[PDB]
């Protein structure tokens, strides 16, 4: 009985650990796929510039 | 022809990061289709 309490517990600890985990690696993809928007935005912007450039 | 073979790189690795930064939004892109997949083969493993 107590192994099994033991385990219990162990697999518990570990479930609420990978939904944690889970959580946060979405949260760092959202914020790395935003930081990418903004520098294609800027790259855009740059590439713009060098278009008119390739007239300069 | 120094301001044609810069502005021939320039262009050049343009390019190149914009092909990487096309292999990088499919690389997100697959991405999220692994968070969707993942999600409901969670979701599946929750319900029952």
């Amino acid at each position: 009985s107590d192994k099994l309490k033991e385990a219990e517990t162990r697999a518990e600890f570990a479930e609420r650990s990978v939904t944690k985990l889970e959580k946060s690696i979405d949260d760092l993809e959202d914020e790395l796929y935003a930081q990418k928007l903004k520098y294609k935005a800027i790259s855009e912007e740059l590439d713009h510039a060098l278009n008119d450039m390739t007239s300069i | 022809k120094d301001l044609n073979e810069l502005q021939a790189l320039i262009e050049a690795h343009f390019e190149n990061r914009k092909k990487e930064e096309e292999e990088l939004v499919s690389l997100k892109d697959r991405i999220e289709r692994r968070r969707a997949e993942r999600a409901e083969q969670q979701r599946i493993r929750n319900e029952r």
